[PDB]
This record gives structure tokens, C-alpha cells and sequence, in this order.
């Protein structure tokens, strides 16, 4: 990368990275406060040969130093390695840092490849036109030559060649103020270097990929203690109906059906309640295009023990009441003759309310047994077709591990 | 076929400078450079080897670069003490201090007389 | 003719001198000639400088500062020092010193 030094906070989101003393060095950048992104092969015995780098602990010890724009002051943040996932097709890996640095942003992910004669541009700490190891980084400019199969090929213009140092180093596009990220440099010509000379100044870079981040970022959120306030409902508008949870952050995640994870009270309820074409979740909150839930609004203007989902002539809800009485609305009906209710669940297409009796046996009303054995005992907030928390507090769908562990 | 873009520590270059000035370099930090001699001097090193001398040129500190230079006999140092170790014909290594802003010697233009070999120039830091 | 001086300089010289001598000598001599022309000129860098190099390092304030300026000069500077110039240096430093 050959161009003028740059120290300016729009670019302060970059990493260099070292492994071990003095073994290999290489650029990268910010994708969360505690994950950075760069190449696998910066990883590998053999840089051409990145097949072998396998997730886990690194090798060697791996150190990198984030926004330090200018290496002869202390400014910026020092963080360890401890763990590598790499990509399960091409040369890209997510190191985990052992602290997070909550003062330095990440950059956004781009959603889809820009195509051939957009102008990018690029930032590294790799060599210069005449020096082996710069002071300050560098911001050169590329322009994309063509578009292969989650690959993007670009050309220097003007000279400035992708060099040596830049792999893992970020292939950036701005509008209006926006930087996304479309790839990462792997290999390149070389070409206008110190220590070297080629005309070519062509160089390849990784596509940027979105899904791969946000399932390693986010790889957690749940498996462990989580709430029972879980509700279904369509959030994706795919025809498979997902899962939406709440956190010990105090905040509703949703989980998408193929449980893969989302980007983004006493008892809560789902549904398209307004057959809007988004899953909604006594204050309704309309789902959106974008799966993110609008502000609520009360659905009238507290002697309810419990409240689920059940669909009137096509489209509602079906209370509880402590008196023993089951009540479905739209105008209200009677759902049983007489106070007989046991545990209320959701509804689900098995040919249906589901409820749990306190003797552990499961059945379903048009009741009919639902399940051979009587083991529904300790299950809470059994949602709908398929179908409860779990004893760990993990989902289950009938009971095969939904989430993932 | 392009190379990856990764970063080893072997000198840019080097086997160009074999070719044409005698001297050879392997790993180094990356902040030390060869450079001309025609006041641009820092760290000098003469030898009979070659084209009888080249300089270098620190960039940061520390900084180190293991070069390796045949039958050496005089080093000159400017604005930084310079931490040098140069090998015997037997094998045998030993570390001279030189001091900054001054010259000194090696084995052939030393204390032994001996022919030695430059093996590793730091930079104090 | 050209092969005696060269076998007197191969055991008279500095080792430089001596290791080129000790090789033109057996050499067709056309590429002797060129050898006690001007090639036996290049001990000026390989011998000389080591000689002054010595001077300098086991000598005091005086010698120290002649020979160093002799030695960052030319061939002519080099051998004037190493063949009078030391010896003006050395006097007065010891004059100094003594003092």
C-alpha cells in the first residue's frame, strides 16, 4: 500500500497483528469489540496452503495492537489472542481477543460485492515504495477489475500496488460518511515495492462475508441461562416459523428457523396478529420489514394466570382465567364448557391446543394424549406443526436440540 | 501466479544484494535499512569483501538486523550506542560494545588480529 | 620480470596485498601485467585501512583524531598519514600527555 500516511479517526478501526517474536506479521481489522478480522493463511505453516489452520488456541503466542495509527506513541490498545475460527471454505479467520476494547468502533460488513470500475480503497501497515517497515499507516486506492465466486479482483490505479504486510488488511467502500467493509487482501503482484519490482499491481481479496461474522460474534447469546419468556412467530418472512428470547441483557433476540441466531414483562406472546406479513409480539409490539419490533401499543384500554397464542377464523389470543375458565378473543367465546383448566401452551397444526396436566401428562383439544410418557412435569412455556424450555432452560422441539451447544 | 502478502522479516531485496555489493542479510526487525553512503550516514560498516563498504540507516528503536559480512574490521557509529557480534574462524562468538559517535575495531584491526565475521548489528533501545 | 616483484610483494605486503599477489603470480601475464599496473592499487582499501584502523584504537587524542580524519579521506590522504603524518601525531601526543 503506497500512498500519504494517514492518523485520521475514520480509520482507526485497524489492527496490526504479530505471531510470536519475530515468525510472521500481518495486518487486520475490527468487526466487534472483542473480534478482529484478517487472513487464515497469517496462521498457516504454509501462507499458500491455509487448509490446515484449524479453530482453537494459536500456535504461537499471537499479540495485536488496535488504532495504534502511529507505532512511535503508546495511543491505541494492546489486546492477546486466545482463540482462531476460520472460515470453512476461504482465507479468512476471526481471532477472539481475551479483553474487549469498547473505545475503538468496528467497521460495518457491506451486504453485497461491488462491481468492476468502482473505486475502493484500502489501509495497511505492510511496506512501502522505500520502506521494509513504515512508521504510520498508509491509505492507497483500487479500482474492482471483476467479480469471481466469493472473490473480488482489483487493480492499483496509479501505481499503488497491494503489497507485502497487507494480507488481512481490509478492501474498504464509503458512502455518505458510511465505510463498509467488501473483502480482505490475501495475495498481490507486489509490484512498487521496497526491496522489489513488478509492473502488475493487480492483487486479490476475499469477499467480505457477513453470515460467517455474525454467527461467531454472536455464537453464544444463548445455550445458557436465559429467561422463559420465549415466544414463535414468522420474523423473516421465510414460511418457518422462529424463535424469539429474552436474555439476561433484558433484551429480545430473535432466532431464525432453517435455530441459526438473529442480528436483533411476565409472560410473552407471538403471532401476526394483524396479518401484516411480520410476526408480532397487554401492549402489542407490530413487527416490521426489517425484523426489528416497533413501539407498543395497548390491545384494550390481571386476573389471568396465563395467555397464549390460538388463530380465530384465520387470524388471536385464548386466557386462562384463576377461576378455571378458558376464553378465547378476537368479542370473546368460551373454550370449554366448563372450568376445567392444567397448563396452557400455544396451538400447533398436528393434524390443536396443547396443555400439560400436573400428573406429567401431555394432550392436546380439537382431549387426546399427546405423548407416550408423563414426563411434561417440569416443562414451562411450551410454544407451537411442530412444538418446551427444558430443565436446563434450553429449547427443545418435538425432543431434538434446536439450539446449538 | 500472485504470492500472499505476509510478512516473514527477510530482508527485501537481499538477493540482489549479494549479486551486486558482496554483502548478505537474512532476518532483522524490519527497522534498519542498507542505504547509500554520501551523507546519509548512521551505522557504517567497512570490510575487505565486496564493495569495500555500505552503510545503514536506523529508522526506529530497537531495531536489529542479523547481516552477515566476511572479513570485517571496522565499524562507525553516530548518535547511538551500537551492541555488535562477530564470529571467529573456529566457530566462537563474542559481543564488542561500541560506543556512539566513535570507531572501532574487529579482530583483524582488534586486540587478536583474526580475520572475524559480522554476525548480528543492534541498535540499543 | 613482473612475477619476482610480485613474489617479493607476497611475502612482504599485508594480507591483502599478499592473498592477489599470491594468485596473479601463476597467472598468464597479460593479467600479470594489469596485476603490477594498477590491481596491486586495491591494497589501499584492504590493508591500509586496517593498519590505520589499529593505530587508532590502541592510540591516544592525537593519533586517534589524525588517523580517523585520514581514514574517512582518500589513498593519498591514507598513506601520507601512515608514512610520516603518524609519527607527527604520535610526538605530540606523547608531548601533551607527558605534560
Amino acid at each position: 500500500t503506497v500512498g500519504d500516511p494517514t492518523t485520521d479517526a475514520k480509520l482507526d478501526f485497524t489492527a496490526r497483528l504479530t505471531i510470536g517474536t519475530d515468525y510472521r506479521s500481518c495486518s487486520g481489522a475490527l468487526v466487534d469489540t472483542q473480534w478482529v478480522l484478517t487472513a487464515a493463511s497469517c496462521f498457516a505453516d504454509d501462507p499458500n496452503q491455509p487448509d490446515t489452520v484449524a479453530a482453537g488456541k494459536p500456535a504461537q503466542l499471537t499479540r495485536a495492537t488496535v488504532g495504534r495509527a502511529d507505532s512511535n506513541i503508546a495511543n491505541g490498545y494492546v489486546r492477546e489472542v486466545v482463540e482462531l475460527v476460520p472460515h470453512p471454505e476461504r482465507d479468512m479467520v476471526l481471532a477472539r481477543l481475551d479483553k474487549a476494547i469498547p473505545d475503538i468502533a468496528p467497521v460495518r460488513l457491506a451486504s453485497d460485492a461491488p462491481t468492476a470500475g468502482t473505486p475502493l480503497t484500502a489501509v495497511g501497515f505492510g511496506r512501502t515504495k522505500d520502506e521494509w517497515v513504515p512508521i504510520q499507516r498508509h491509505q492507497g486506492a483500487f479500482t474492482v477489475t471483476s467479480v469471481t465466486a466469493g472473490a473480488v479482483n482489483v487493480t492499483g490505479q496509479g501505481g499503488d500496488a497491494i503489497c507485502a504486510g497487507d494480507t488481512g488488511g481490509p478492501l474498504l467502500q464509503d458512502k455518505n460518511g458510511t465505510l463498509h467493509l467488501v473483502g480482505v487482501n490475501n495475495r498481490s503482484m507486489q509490484g512498487g515495492c521496497y526491496g522489489s519490482e513488478t509492473t502488475s499491481t493487480d492483487a486479490i481479496a476475499a469477499m467480505s462475508d457477513a453470515d460467517f461474522v455474525t454467527q461467531t460474534v454472536n455464537r453464544d447469546l444463548g445455550t445458557g441461562n436465559l429467561s422463559d419468556l420465549v415466544a414463535s412467530a414468522d420474523f423473516n418472512s421465510d414460511g418457518r416459523t422462529d424463535v424469539a428470547a429474552v436474555l439476561e441483557d433484558g433484551s429480545l433476540h430473535a432466532f431464525y428457523a432453517k435455530l441459526e441466531y438473529g442480528r436483533e414483562m411476565v409472560q410473552i406472546i407471538g403471532g401476526d396478529f394483524n396479518s401484516d406479513g411480520n410476526g408480532d409480539i397487554l401492549n402489542l409490539y407490530t413487527g416490521t420489514a426489517t425484523g426489528i419490533l416497533n413501539k407498543s401499543k395497548p390491545m384494550w384500554h390481571k386476573t389471568i394466570k396465563q395467555v397464549t397464542r390460538f388463530k380465530f377464523n384465520g387470524r388471536g389470543l385464548v386466557a386462562q382465567w384463576g377461576d378455571g375458565n378458558l376464553y378465547g378473543y378476537y368479542t370473546k367465546v368460551k373454550m370449554w364448557p366448563d372450568a376445567t383448566w392444567t397448563r396452557l401452551t400455544g396451538t400447533a397444526d398436528i393434524n390443536d391446543l396443547t396443555a400439560v396436566r400436573d400428573d406429567g401428562s401431555l394432550n392436546w383439544y380439537a382431549a387426546r394424549k399427546l405423548w407416550p410418557d408423563n414426563t411434561w412435569t417440569p416443562m414451562k412455556r411450551i410454544i407451537g406443526g411442530d412444538i418446551a424450555v427444558g430443565g436446563q432452560s434450553t429449547l427443545l422441539l418435538y425432543g431434538i436440540a434446536m439450539r446449538p451447544a | 501466479e500472485m504470492p500472499q502478502a505476509v510478512e516473514d522479516f527477510s530482508y527485501p531485496g537481499a538477493a540482489k544484494i549479494q549479486a551486486e555489493t558482496g554483502a548478505i542479510l537474512k532476518r532483522g526487525n524490519g527497522h534498519m535499512l542498507m542505504t547509500s553512503c554520501d551523507g546519509s550516514e548512521d551505522i557504517q560498516v567497512m570490510s575487505r569483501t565486496g564493495q569495500k563498504d555500505f552503510c545503514f540507516n536506523v529508522m526506529a528503536k530497537p531495531a536489529y538486523l542479523t547481516l552477515e559480512v566476511p572479513q570485517a574490521y571496522g565499524i562507525w557509529t553516530s548518535a547511538d550506542p551500537v551492541k555488535t557480534t562477530i564470529k571467529d574462524t573456529d566457530g566462537t562468538a563474542t559481543v564488542i560494545n561500541a560506543p556512539a559517535n566513535d570507531f572501532t575495531g574487529y579482530g583483524e584491526a582488534g586486540s587478536t588480529g583474526e580475520p572475524t565475521t559480522l554476525i548480528e548489528l543492534r541498535v540499543a533501545g | 620480470d613482473n612475477r619476482i616483484d610480485a613474489a617479493r610483494m607476497a611475502m612482504t605486503g599485508g594480507s591483502g596485498l599478499r592473498q592477489a599477489a599470491k594468485d596473479a603470480i601463476r597467472l598468464s601475464p597479460a593479467e600479470l601485467e594489469k596485476f603490477l599496473l594498477y590491481g596491486y592499487e586495491e591494497p589501499l582499501d584492504d590493508d591500509h585501512k586496517v593498519e590505520i584502523a589499529r593505530l587508532i584504537n590502541l592510540g591516544g587524542p592525537g593519533v586517534r583524531e589524525a588517523g580517523k580524519a585520514a581514514l574517512q579521506g582518500t589513498a593519498e590522504e591514507r598513506e601520507l598519514f601512515l608514512n610520516s603524518g603518524q609519527y607527527t601525531a604520535q610526538q605530540d601526543d606523547n608531548r601533551v600527555d607527558v605534560a
